[PDB]
């Protein structure tokens, strides 16, 4: 468990591959006003070079 | 059938099912990350953004929404209202009757499979066809883009406008929001028209909708819901509450109003501050990094308590006021451990009151620990601050003088109240080189390089200390400096006259740049008391005089007609000084290291071991702000001389800069 | 007549008057800033540097110095031998008779007036001719060099040489060191001769000179004096303490690594250790309150007086002082450490082995340290030694030390009785301390090429109710000098479940055969917060990772010197992976023929928004030692692969390293 | 007082104005030991200004 570089469609392939089957998250919800709130979220941070663990992987996909 | 307030569907290939009977999505629409045949000619309007991302199997858009027209965009995806990116499989964007886009820019990027992307005249569907981004997909010199109609001007080519094999760009006529074929649409319409010129007979409503009318603003006792149609005053009573204000229904009130009381549907205004509490469930907020501290951005109020352990970090002194700046009340206790990264605690700046209602054990309300670069607290004689209740614990803090800590108390209001273990000079200043008299500087000339600076004598407390001076300046761009860091040291000795004041010549130093400058006294104290006082100047922030700005750089020029001169250039240099204008002059032309180094250092040895002590006119204009100008007015096929000049804002006494020319000749007549 | 031992003539004009009878010149020879006829006629040789400067009104060397032949140049002036610099109305170097200047180079500079520099051929007067220095005098484009004789080669050029317009520039025959007109001189001769090979009639002798006589070396009883003469035992026993006589030459004082002999003060005696600067300071208590103040202690062996080491802050200090005061071997006085923040150890006092006590402290103290606040150790271990002969020790304030050290330091010390109970207290020493903290003795260590497996023994804390946890430590250290404070990589692992497996961590990514620093600190957050608390802590364990294949070899070049023949050379490998056995090498015939910057950080949008978790055959031979070698036996012009690998001592088992190749093509036959 | 840096020809120059009579020259002449150098040069101290005061230049003036 290291903290890969992943960037563009390797991340994309890299939360696809360990979450495989898990994927991520569908349900529509009425929406509240301003729920985007959040940044700088763990995908952002597997492309920069210091990169993601599998573990944090694991924490923000599925 | 209206569906929303948001759609997000993925992984699953079936889940896209959920668009069944869905004719208006109300929100975004996200179908990411999809691995057989579903179409759905219910959909028309999307209010928000949409995006596609990684969804493969699919060939075409018009498989899926072959009646998508209006994508509203209400509320925009990073200023982009249609996203597709990384689309595997996709060959074309089929959404033919696609009409208009309202508000945001397409960003379409990454689809090696990606055609008739320049076959789509988006001028037409969309506004701001300058903010675009189309790159990274299929080339289209290798795709094929072929029509089975009508054809206008794209970029500087004029070619067939078609969105798939089948299907064209549909256009209305130059005397129009038309229908199917050639009858004007409703002015307040938008897309196509199911019937010409009715409000009821309209695919999309620009502006608002209600009851079935595109209606340019909401009946009296409607109000703005999204951003395209209108709900009473019952509706947005049951959203889940949501408040009216200036005929608008939004989730909260806008920056600089609060809710009224008991009748809590309107926004009442607040003048001051609104009483911006933010509450946590957590109890004690820990700000371990500047992305922890983002949860405080904009708080006036914090129901809670303050746990600051900050090790590492980026530039953090601007960044956590921009959080915390703001913060004025602490209801619990805040806690500074092992903030290694924080020389100053003055990014709580409005913090005036910290009350108590949770204490750390042993009742302590303003707790630090393990600072070891913590120079000064933000308790400097302009802040005010009043601890409620509580004591004050002090340890480990070896650059905090412990004077400053003494004074912290007397405005928190609590001199008396901690106990004699709470505040220790053994781990507290522990290295410091403060608790030091005060230099004051006495005049200061300044040149285009170089600095005349003097400062009062200073006698040392004792009498046989012998006192000499260091003076420490550097390059400072701004002001924020600190004077444990860079800096240049000379030492220079107290005058034998004491008529004259000590003073350093400073010699090479760049035109026009501000230079932090302050002086440290060397007492060297015959009786070593260990009451040390040492002398100490304020920073003092000198700008050289403004020097004649420099040539411009890279003078070109050009004819593009007849009588014209177009001509280009940089800016200087060494500007010395503010730009302020160019000034351009054009005159007609009548028809026909290390050596000077190396001898530097051979030179000094020399003087180092002689000497030993006994023991056609000008036509001239203005650029006021850009680089570029346009001379008019010339005759034609004639040389010209073209002066360039750059002043500054003090080039009124010191004199514009020298001239960087050049020699252009116009277009033939 | 001599006269020396150096002649400096400056202001007055008539102060030259000095040299009417000095035929040798003992030293240098200075005329400076100086503003009529003078001739010396009777100066021949300048043992040292000779130095003009400023000096108005001559024209020429030669209406000076007309004799003048050789410059011995023993001392140098900045590594010149003959400095002309800034002379006005100086023409010509009119030193038609110079012959040879021994060791310096030449710097002739700023002499707008002088001509005749191209025309003398220093190849043949001086040896080290590239590291002249002949610039900013009168151009020779804008001179006139003419002669009214010989000539040579000058850089690429062949031209006539003369000094001046009335004197050429003489030259002795191929066939010799000669006299004015073809006739050679004496082997030990130098520059004219007033008879032909003659001892007796030489200007300048080469080597030595004794009565009259040029001899290679000096004769049994006279020994070298200044670098041309030898003189006699009285002679040196008269020159002022007085000189020495060493290894056959009379000096001004011992060299380094000896030391006057007792009674016999003519002679040194070599000194095995380093021999006794004995430092004596007019001030009572020399205070080291920087290392600028420690630097009047370096090299000291004996210290008359009392140190006081007080050091807040500073740079590399334990290295630094180990310079400055780590020859100080007795101190007269006592010794204190006060406040000296920086200080973690007193290492840099090594050789001190001795100290008195003439002066003690107040209350009989000789040695007395207070507020050590990071100081751990003393330099008190068992391998160096310590006396104290009077005073007592005075211990206080200091967290990091142990109890237990300064304990051991009166074994040695000799005074372990002598002190009071006040003077060694523990509630302010060793109060915070680590040294006494338990070990997480390591287990087992496990290595590979890039993965290193290490386990310690499970911690039980000292009370029942702490919770544990621990972290690693680890970095790179080429050696082993590593201290804790300073790099480190730490990874927090938590205690195993089960209580059968140990506590462990695996290190992936790691550089093959590389020294890795490892430690373990516990992280006991002790729910009771008992301030006697220790932690515990781990030793500094060095792991080298399992030697793995070596890198290639660095920069193969191949050469062909003859047909059948191929040399290669190359350099060793990169990273060695262990100790380097041979090389093998291989030969084989060839047959004849902003914006993606920008797109960056809205990419990163995208995801951060997106996503959301769940809550010819070869020949081989082997190179022993070189990495150089031969190959024969090859076909003439033909091109050939030169494969190298590098293999270590674990190659027979892990393999030789790969190849690093290259082609070359022998000579044709 | 403050005066201006002066280096090269022109430092040489205003010590022989400041020195006039006086000059300078070594006080001890011959000396046996060459007294050292490489601190404490007028090229220093007006190249790198501490203040090349009168009275500095008086003392180098013998």
């Amino acid at each position: 468990i290291t903290a890969e570089i992943l960037c563009s469609a390797h991340l994309v392939a890299a939360l696809q591959r360990v979450c495989g089957n898990r994927g991520v998250y569908r349900p529509p919800p009425t929406r509240r006003r301003s729920t985007r709130n959040g940044t700088t979220g763990i995908a952002t941070k597997c492309c920069t070079t210091t990169g993601c663990t599998t573990d944090d992987l694991e924490k923000y996909c599925n | 059938e209206i569906c929303g307030p948001g759609i997000d569907i993925r992984n699953d290939y079936q889940q896209l099912k959920r668009l069944e009977n869905c004719t208006v999505i109300e929100g975004y629409l996200h179908i990411l990350l999809i691995s057989r045949s579903y179409r759905f000619p219910k959909l028309t309007v999307i209010t928000e953004y949409l995006l596609l991302f990684r969804v493969a199997g699919l060939e075409s858009l018009g498989d899926l929404f072959p009646n998508l027209t209006v994508i509203r965009g209400w509320k925009l995806f990073y200023n982009y209202a249609l996203v597709i990116f990384e689309m595997t499989n996709l060959k074309d964007i089929g959404l033919y009757n696609l009409r208009n886009i309202t508000r945001g820019a397409i960003r379409i990027e990454k689809n090696a499979d990606l055609c008739y992307l320049s076959t789509v005249d988006w001028s037409l569907i969309l506004d701001a066809v300058s903010n675009n981004y189309i790159v990274g997909n299929k080339p289209p010199k290798e795709c094929g883009d072929l029509c089975p109609c009508e054809k206008t001007t794209i970029n500087n080519e004029y070619n067939y406008r078609c969105w798939t094999t089948n299907r064209c760009q549909k256009m209305c006529p130059s005397t129009c929001a038309c229908t199917e074929n050639n009858e004007c649409c409703h002015p307040e319409c938008l897309g196509s028209c199911s019937a010409p010129d009715n409000d009821t007979a309209c695919v999309a409503c620009r502006h608002y909708y209600y009851a079935g009318v595109c209606v340019p603003a909401c009946p009296p006792n409607t109000y703005r819901f999204e951003g395209w149609r209108c709900v009473d005053r019952d509706f947005c009573a049951n959203i889940l509450g949501f408040v009216i204000h200036d005929g608008e229904c939004m989730q909260e009130c806008p920056s600089g109003f609060i809710r009224n009381g008991s009748q809590s549907m309107y926004c009442i205004p607040c003048e001051g501050p609104c009483p911006k509490v933010c509450e946590e469930e957590k109890k004690t907020k820990t700000i371990d990094s500047v992305t922890s501290a983002q949860m405080l951005q904009g708080c006036t109020i914090f129901k809670g308590n303050l746990l600051i352990n900050i090790r590492r970090g980026n530039n953090i002194a601007s960044e956590l006021e921009n959080f915390m700046g703001l913060i004025e009340v602490v209801t619990g206790y805040v806690k500074i451990r092992h903030s290694h990264a924080l020389v100053s605690l003055s990014f709580l700046k409005n913090l005036r009151l910290i009350l108590g209602e949770e204490q750390l054990e042993g009742n302590y309300s303003f707790y630090v620990l393990d600072n070891q670069n913590l120079q000064q607290l933000w308790d400097w004689d302009h802040r005010n601050l009043t601890i409620k209740a509580g004591k004050m614990y002090f340890a480990f803090n070896p650059k905090l003088c412990v004077s400053e800590i003494y004074r912290m108390e007397e405005v928190t209001g609590t001199k008396g109240r901690q106990s004699k273990g709470d505040i220790n000079t053994r781990n507290n200043g522990e290295r410091a080189s403060c608790e030091s008299d005060v230099l004051h500087f006495t005049s200061t000339t300044t040149s285009k390089n170089r600095i005349i600076i003097t400062w009062h004598r200073y006698r040392p407390p004792d009498y046989r200390d012998l006192i000499s001076f260091t003076v420490y300046y550097k390059e400072a761009p701004f002001k924020n400096v600190t004077e444990y860091d860079s800096w240049n040291m000379v030492d220079v000795d107290l005058p034998p006259n004491k008529d004259v004041e000590p003073g350093i010549l400073l010699h090479g130093l760049k035109p026009w740049t501000q230079y932090a400058v302050y002086v440290k006294a060397v007492t060297l104290t015959m009786v070593e008391n260990d009451h040390i006082r040492g002398a100490k100047s304020e920073i003092l922030y000198i700008r050289t005089n403004a020097s004649v700005p420099s040539i411009p750089l890279d003078v070109l020029s050009a004819s593009n007609s007849s009588s014209q001169l177009i001509v280009k250039w940089n800016p200087p240099s060494l500007p010395n000084g503010n730009l302020s204008y160019y000034i351009v002059r054009w005159q007609r032309q009548p028809q026909d290291k290390e050596e000077a180094e190396y001898r530097k250092v051979f030179e000094n040895f020399l003087h180092n071991s002689i000497f030993v002590p006994r023991p056609y006119p000008f036509f001239e204009s203005r650029v006021d702000n850009k680089e570029r100008t346009v001379i008019s007015n010339l005759r034609p096929f004639t040389l010209y001389r073209i002066d360039i000049h750059s002043c500054n804002h003090e080039a009124e006494k010191l004199g514009c800069s020298a001239s960087n020319f050049v020699f252009a000749r116009t277009m033939p007549a």
